[PDB]
């Protein structure tokens, strides 16, 4: 039994090349075949790579698959990036002890059409409303911290949605009892975007 | 032991 | 020509059984594996199992713990995914896919999912028609910043106020001041 970890988001301008890597937690990545699936918005997935590096008919050669045993990773490389490649990509392998299929968490590939934008964060104070707005690419990670202890219960986060200006917006809600609000000294919303964290506290 | 092809056969092969 | 047709969307409630289908057209249904992939809204792909319809030989994900059944009727070239008792967590899109197998340039066989259905959307919510409660619209079903579909099955959004919910016939004008 193993896991396949994938970056949440990657981005690049049209025409250049991107790589999405998929690290296996235990055992050799080269002991079991690796497949890569593509899923555009509102569409069913399709296989772009199978058996590590084989491409099904109709998939161009700008898509290529590789295996690095030293890092225990598989990689999907897309050259000559086109706007139609914007999509979620998934790696997948097999666990022979139970014949199970293990999938990666998925990676959203955005083809940069406009300059990157940092997220504007606003934390309203029981339900805490962390509004995140006017950011590009459309991928953020929200983390709620009560003082110093992490919290993952009672969190409802939107999926980023295209704004009117072709930028993205999202919102997170942390539901709590009035006692939880009055008990702690402060709560904090942390928005991670392109490796930069914006933290607001109340 | 089994290479990747033998594992795929073990997973999916069916005699017809 | 070859296609997989999945049953239409289903909106059910907890405790209801369910049985969704996946019929193959244009090929020998009984000689290819049919796999079921779950995708909960806004999340990643999850493999739930496989059935070889020729002999109805089934494989399951370790994490199903008997909740669901994967079956087949090859007289009508159909595969089935079945729930005895639905739960809110089961809300998701459910794809079926054919495991194609051809011969490579080496003479050996290879397998991969070449053919997909459009997916059956299964919503499992207890939410009844309710009116709602900057401003913070809270718990309003059915819709209509985009709204979050909370774990309670109800929607909530925020606008940065005059709110109108015709499904419940609720018009509320709130006055915001420090």
């Amino acid at each position: 039994n193993f896991m396949l970890t994938q970056p949440h988001s990657v981005s690049e301008s049209p025409g250049k090349t991107v790589t999405i890597s998929c690290t296996r937690s235990s055992g050799s990545i080269a002991s079991d075949y690796v497949q890569w699936y593509q899923q555009r918005p509102g569409s069913s997935p399709t296989t772009v790579i199978y058996e590590d590096n084989q491409r099904p008919s109709g998939v161009p050669d700008r898509f290529s698959g590789s295996i690095d045993s030293s890092s225990n990773s598989a990689s999907l490389t897309i050259s000559g990036l086109k706007t139609e490649d914007e999509a979620d990509y998934y790696c997948q392998s097999y666990d022979m002890t139970n014949h199970n299929w293990v999938f990666g968490g998925g990676t959203k590939l955005t083809v940069l059409g406009q300059p990157k934008a940092a997220p504007s964060v606003t934390l309203f104070p029981a339900t805490l409303v962390c509004l995140i707005s006017d950011f590009y690419p459309g991928a953020v990670t929200v983390a709620w911290k009560a003082d110093s202890s992490p919290v993952k219960a009672g969190v409802e986060t939107t999926t980023p949605s295209k704004q009117s200006n072709n930028k993205y917006a999202a919102s997170s809600y942390l539901s709590l009892t009035p006692e939880q609000w009055k008990s702690h000294r402060s709560y904090s919303c942390q928005v991670t975007h392109e490796g930069s964290t914006v933290e607001k506290t109340v | 032991l089994r290479d990747k092809k033998q594992k795929a056969y073990a997973l999916f092969y069916r005699p017809d | 020509e070859v296609q997989l047709v999945q049953s239409g969307a289903e909106v059910k409630k907890p405790g209801e059984s369910l049985k969704i289908s996946c019929k193959g057209f244009g090929y020998s249904f009984s000689t290819y594996w049919i796999a079921w992939v779950r995708q909960m809204p806004g999340k990643g792909l999850e493999w739930m199992g496989m059935i070889y319809p020729g002999d109805s030989d089934t494989k399951y994900s370790p994490s199903l713990q008997g909740q669901v059944t994967i079956s087949g009727d090859k007289s009508i070239s159909t595969a089935y995914l079945q729930w005895s008792s639905l739960k809110a967590s089961d809300t998701a899109m459910y794809y079926c896919a054919r495991l194609l197998n051809n011969y490579d340039s080496s003479g050996f066989l290879y397998w991969y999912l070449d053919l997909w259905g459009r997916g059956t959307l299964v919503t499992v919510s207890s939410a009844s028609t309710k009116g709602p409660s900057g401003c913070l619209v809270k718990d309003y079903f059915p819709e209509p910043f985009p709204a979050v579909l909370q774990s309670s099955g109800l929607y909530s959004l925020s606008s940065v106020c005059n709110v109108n919910h015709k499904p419940s016939n609720t018009k509320v004008d709130k006055k915001v001041e420090p």
